[PDB]
């Protein structure tokens, strides 16, 4: 508590390093973060550069299969479904949060028309499988990076305000309790005075 | 899974054998988008950036939590010509998330 | 606490201090003096060429702030988790603890002077070459790679 | 006369004895008796006192109690972090060393003199309860780098008779000793 | 406080005392009294097999240990939020205030012993069998729920 | 610390407290005199009508009320993030950077009381009329250009 | 006795200087000498010495200082995101600040008080110095927006003149101040 004993004043010192010790360990954290963070940008900027180059890919052979082979034949091709199921948001753990990991769909390996019956639209379901295979994969990085930034800038928060009050909140109740006990040092150094001066009085000049 | 581009886009999607939808105007893709979100779809949902550029909205608005359809702002093929501006999006996207800017 | 009146004038008046303490102690390493609070003002002008050895305060430097980044690293590794260090912080991690059990904790034998700076540069012999920034080059070159 | 120890008589008591048990007031606001706190309590009788305990209680017995010693030290340590991010972000290892420096507070240090049994304590029974927390404390981090979740080790069957360990009688304990060390060698193997 | 000479002293001569607290004053809770720092020396004479119940000491014992897990998980619900709370926890942590609330809490009304030991159940009741590990598994099983 | 015996002996015996403030020195703002610790106990006899102009208290209690809530956004937005963040706050922001720049670093020159009156207005004007509520609305229409 | 100001001593000493010189063993661990620290310091007999420089010194003279002052409170204000980022990843304009911050500490503070020409330093050599940094920075500052990187500026061979302009004889420093001067015109003028 704040009762100031002079007991109180020693755990407040040791209270007032362990604060300041858990400043450097947090900002130790997340320089280490920040590092890592600083690894996982690149990777999802060029996660995504390959997800550009197989979108224009694959909007080129829709467009291509849309263009010469009829659109109602591909819309009736595509009615026609695969399962279309599979994906599950596995488990991660990332500093204190599990995060949903994707994987693929997979009913790739039961695809229509043994005798593909068109041709450029066959070619389109094997790109578009491949355009979402880059997709799931960018979600499962950019998630990642998601949560990472935002956990560091929640230690940044939690820093700023661990320092700003209970850096000089400790230090205040410190001072006041340096004070209070330097107070009654003060009266006690008076009544000696006093009981001196009472023992002087007498016996010096008693009769 | 499930996308809302545009039709045209959203055929091509059907054809992989993933649920497609797809809205001419951004308030329709963000009908669209609370439709499969509250119809919970197998959680991943991806967006045009013509349509939504960042459909975080309608997931924090409803599933706060959870966070399990995952939201993607994907390119559309129209502007696929041009290629999405990897690195402005890259840039935006450390200045939404930690809030500084610099260069890499 | 430092701040008794007792330790206060004494490391006023006296030239720094060797600080034992219940950390070491109770992890149970005999004579538990850490040298991280521990300071002699009066090192500095009484080893080196001549008195003692060439090597001596460079040592003594990079001994320091070794084992003075390995113990928040060691702190640090409580919650990151052993895979998340690079190398070189893993490799300050095994210096710190292997540095506090070969080189404190002595037991009641004599370490002569070149005993004690042959288990110095071997225990500074599990950091590469040139992470030793403190050291000089000859010495570096002619005592490293023991142990 | 306050509750501290910066009076005339205590830090005029503790320069003239060693041996000091200092009790505080935490452990005796919730009901944890006798409330020995282990960090600012000290004894100056252990190295004098190896040969007899080397001779009498067994022969490893100094080593295994400074192991007891150095696992409550660890666990005083990470308490620092602990308080000051959660039991969350800690790793598999170190939330080991809390549950079981938890455990020896519990079930070890722990005694009420209210029970019949369990107010007088030899030393055999005592050599028994810390060599059945370093065996189970020793094959659960061999077990963990083995790689299991440590949420299934701190629910198993073993855990609540070594808990019991030291209420049962000083007559018929090391039947119970030998019982519960095949037990703990035989709960981790299973995995 | 309890550090002011008078009480410091009081505590030195008597057996016992009870602390009334400033903080459960605050929620409306009468008698504002709060367990952990308040005892009583003689409890442990006049209270058991024959004389009370043969479960009063340990439902004593119990009370004692859960309810003050509970508030140092308080303490720790203060930084890390509600959220990161597991489960065997949210537990103590609902013992806690219904502990405050319904046994504390009273008006002027009388309750005798019997009412006070089912009540004492009836909470104790709220956490799992396997945690109670200060009473003993005749009275853990007459009695829980 | 205000509670020295110094400051509070000063300021029982006192008609109120200017206090200047240390991080508004770093900033080079000069004088550093920050409006918040700060009041007059008296100043209603020595404003308003004949004694200042008309509408010296109402502009007064205006700026305190948007510089409290500027500075009090302003420590939020330290917190969340700096874009979370709606209309009216970037204006409350915008005023009071543009507030201590202009109004307190006044530096070297002798101000005279219109002036600072209308540079009080001139950041005023920098707000909605729905924004400023106390000033009553004939001073809005004779000033606010 | 303990780093330790608002102990009365100091703050009755603090009341009643004129100047105040800190000097942190930081500084000196990192190999700094003069170790004083220009972010606690500070003098309050600036305001009164600024005739006496106006007309012995040079006529700019204050004005060059409060520069290089506010220069370096620059560089400690956005050290912040040099601690989370790297120095390597800044804007350009700002990488320009902390270099010329680090080229300030390492030729106008740095000082070896053994060498036979560095120790001693009067006002026309300091004023050299000082403007021909300054010249260096408001030039740069200029370049970086219109036709250079920042590694067609920092690998440049005026900044080794700078770098040796301080172990120059008074007695031959002005003739070599008016070559790096010409200098520092000539090799910005060539990109």
């Amino acid at each position: 508590q704040v009762s100031p004993t002079r007991m109180n004043l020693l755990q407040r010192r040791g209270q007032l390093r362990l604060a300041q010790k858990g400043v450097d360990l947090l900002k130790k954290k997340r320089d280490a973060l920040v590092a890592e963070f600083f690894g996982l940008v690149r990777e999802a900027m060029e996660a995504r550069k390959a997800l550009d180059q197989a979108a224009k890919e694959a909007y080129a052979a829709l467009l291509l299969a849309q263009a010469f082979d009829g659109p109602e034949v591909v819309a009736g091709a595509a009615l026609g479904v695969p399962p279309l199921e599979g994906v599950e948001a596995e488990v991660e753990n990332v500093w204190g949060s599990k995060v949903p990991r994707l994987k693929a769909t997979f009913p790739d390996g039961a695809l229509l028309s043994p005798v593909g019956t068109p041709a450029y639209t066959l070619e389109a379901s094997r790109a578009f499988r491949r355009y979402a295979e880059a997709l799931i994969r960018v979600a499962n990085t950019e998630t990642r990076l998601k949560k990472i930034g935002e956990e560091i800038k929640k230690t940044t928060r939690r820093v700023n305000a661990l320092e700003q009050v209970v850096i000089p909140g400790i230090r205040a109740q410190i001072r006041f309790i340096q004070q209070v006990l330097e107070q009654r040092e003060r009266e006690d150094t008076f009544r000696l005075k006093r009981i001196k001066g009472k023992i002087e009085a007498r016996e010096a000049e008693e009769e | 899974m499930a996308v809302i581009a545009d039709p045209e886009t959203a055929q091509g999607f059907r054809l992989a054998g993933l649920e497609g939808y797809g809205a001419s105007s951004a308030e329709e893709a963000q009908s669209l988008l609370e439709t499969l979100v509250e119809r919970g779809g197998y959680a991943l949902v991806a967006v045009d950036e013509a349509l939504l550029p960042d459909p975080e909205r309608a997931v924090e608005r409803l599933m706060r939590g959870r966070d399990l359809p995952v939201l993607l702002p994907i390119a559309g093929l129209k502007e696929a010509f041009q290629g999405h501006d990897v690195e402005g999006y890259m840039r935006e996207l450390v200045r939404k998330t930690i809030g500084f800017d610099i260069k890499l | 606490d430092r701040t008794h009146p007792i330790p206060d004038l004494t490391g006023y008046i006296t030239e720094g201090q060797i600080q034992l303490s219940r950390e070491l102690h109770r992890k149970g390493i005999y004579p538990p003096i850490d040298p991280l609070p521990s300071l002699s003002r009066l090192m500095n002008n009484g080893v080196g060429k001549g008195k003692t050895r060439e090597d001596h305060k460079q040592v003594s430097d990079q001994l320091y702030s070794a084992y003075a980044n390995g113990v928040d690293i060691r702190k640090l590794v409580a919650i990151i988790g052993e895979d998340a260090l690079t190398e070189n912080d893993r490799r300050y991690l095994q210096f710190a603890d292997a540095f506090e059990r070969f080189f404190i904790n002595q037991g009641q034998q004599n370490r002569s002077i070149e005993e004690s700076l042959q288990i110095a540069w071997a225990l500074l012999s599990m950091l590469p070459q040139g992470e030793l920034k403190r050291i000089s080059k000859d010495h570096i070159g002619k005592y490293y790679g023991q142990k | 006369p306050g509750g501290d120890m910066s009076e005339p008589v205590t830090q005029s008591t503790l320069r003239i004895v060693g041996a000091f048990w200092r009790l505080d007031a935490s452990l005796a606001f919730r009901r944890h008796f006798p409330a020995i706190n282990w960090n600012g309590s000290y004894s100056l009788f252990t190295s004098a006192l190896d040969p007899w305990y080397r001779e009498n209680v067994a022969e490893d017995y100094p080593e295994l109690r400074d192991a007891i010693s150095e696992l409550l030290q660890r666990e005083a340590g990470l308490q620092e972090i602990v308080q000051l991010v959660g039991p969350d972000a800690l790793q598999d290892a170190e939330r080991l060393v809390i549950e079981v420096g938890r455990i020896i507070r519990e079930d070890f240090l722990q005694q009420n003199a209210y029970h019949e049994v369990d107010a007088y304590c030899s030393m055999k029974k005592a050599y028994g309860i810390m060599k059945m927390i370093l065996a189970f404390y020793k094959e659960a981090e061999a077990a963990i780098k083995r790689g299991v979740s440590i949420d299934e080790i701190l629910q198993l069957p073993v855990l609540e008779r070594i808990g019991r360990a030291r209420y049962v009688s000083e007559e018929e304990f090391p039947a119970y000793f030998e019982e519960a060390m095949k037990e703990i060698q035989g709960a981790f193997k299973a995995l």
